């Protein structure tokens, strides 16, 4: 979801 | 407030938000997701309640971001409700609600709740 | 959605809300408190996430109302997060957050949470 | 509060 | 309250909850998921705040259900916070928080919020 | 979890909570308000969902505190929903709902929402 | 999830 | 309220 932290 | 709210704000996850607080309570700007690539940018619109404050209270405000732009359509929207506290270390403390569009059967699980704190640094 | 969202909505407490859903996700209108006197009206601004829906999901949206107009300054703002379901009996199901500006000591008690369901009738 | 029911 | 709370309560989704309100604020019982099969039953524990009420207020209470029993382990827990209103049509109005255990990266999406109304019918 | 949860936890406001996590998901203990005077202590009861976790997820739990003891009757109850993360710096991240008993007219304003993080230090 | 409506 | 910070 665009609202989260980086996924990295 | 207003002048103090206008600017760039960052939260603890790596998101950036840039707003202009207009004279009559308007909040307009863009929210950017981490990575910070060209368009992880979404439009945000909100309002703030300006008042004379003789007791150091915060300024109540809120804004909405629909997670749709020309690269993504996440079929959801988030609203942040909170207050702006200015000064040496001004911050916006919020609680948010993120709702996804679901079928009626999944409506029970359509909304997540969380909190975010934004600073100018 | 959009055309289906535009119009007057009423909730179970006696509040009325009138919105125009613009082509590119904008939500603009006014919220009116019970009594329905000339100015129990506040400006509301929000966004909705429009999508192709082949499975009957609702349309996610949200909006904010700052409780300040020319007769009242309640030093607070409310955001509603939810989804629009259209049809015979279209409705907007929401959960809201109402935050009051407080001093830092009362920040723990600054936000109330609730839910509202709006219909066209 | 303006967001409530009538007070009546 | 207490005697009035003890009993079976049903919500609008088909869930059943059976509680015993003990003399000193304890709430103990079981929650049953729809279908109503032998063990869609989970243990619930909570508390209620008993007081003299000379103005018809509700009785504040809350309870928790961990979604683990001998047939299911949903790795989550839900808490309901609300008040009991007794009388002809007694009901318990609540708002709930359902948290799933997640990895740190998904902590932002770990909690859903909703509301439930329970009646004796 | 369980052994890791048992103990004293402190939050950022000065509250202390002491729990025993029982073998079959029970959470029993006391919550103490700031000052830390003899009885700013209230009983707490809750549950936690224990599971095998091969991916470092947190343990979901929740508990309730009714704000009534032999010195105070605040006519309210709070429920905390969250997860326990153990390790060097174990913590319990929660979101809470505090409901006050109100008359039907004030039911709209009966619940506040917030968040708390508890640590062993 | 056990907390939902019937799935039916 | 007993759930708050010290009032101090």
């Amino acid at each position: 979801h665009p609202q989260g932290p980086p996924c990295k | 407030a207003e002048a103090g709210i206008t600017g760039t704000w960052y939260n603890q996850l790596g998101s950036t938000f840039i707003v202009t607080a207009g004279a009559d309570g308007a909040l307009t700007g863009t929210y950017e997701s981490a990575v910070g690539n060209a368009e992880s940018r979404y439009v945000l619109t909100g309002r703030y309640d300006s008042a004379p404050a003789t007791d150091g209270s915060g300024t109540a405000l809120g804004w909405t971001v629909a997670w749709k732009n020309n690269y993504r359509n996440a079929h959801s929207a988030t609203t942040w409700s909170g207050q702006y506290v200015g000064g040496a270390e001004a911050r916006i403390n919020t609680q948010w609600l993120l709702t996804s569009g679901t079928t009626e059967a999944n409506a029970w699980k359509s909304t997540l709740v969380g909190h975010d704190t934004f600073t100018k640094v």
